[PDB]
């Protein structure tokens, strides 16, 4: 019984590192926009910079 | 007088009884300890396959 009961405990830690690998890579998708996101703000922040330069415009 | 001999002869005789009834039972109590380590034997093998798996 103690071996049925370490094999499951086994079998569930697979289960668990299962998880934990594709969490991991779930996060790595939902990293990646976030930080083409904040490209899109690092960019604008660059342009608004320009809008000041332009003092008749701006 | 004669008695005390007679009942002498059965006291010791039923003090061995009683000790080689506890020497048997002692090694009955041995006997399954060391049939419980030939089965700790295979939990060892079967722990040795878990660490495997």
């Amino acid at each position: 019984g103690n071996f049925k009961s370490k094999l499951k405990k086994a079998m569930l830690s697979q289960q668990i590192t299962k998880s934990t690998i594709a969490n991991k890579m779930r996060l790595k998708v939902l990293s990646a926009r976030e930080q083409s996101l904040d490209g899109i703000f690092e960019e604008t922040k660059e342009k608004l910079s320009g809008i000041a330069n332009n003092r008749d415009e701006y | 007088n004669g008695i005390a001999t007679l009942l002498q002869a059965e006291k010791e005789a039923h003090e061995i009884v009683s000790k080689a009834r506890k020497y048997r039972q002692d090694k009955l109590k041995q006997a399954k300890t060391d049939a419980a380590k030939e089965i700790d034997s295979y939990k060892i093998q079967k722990d040795k396959e878990l660490k495997e798996f």
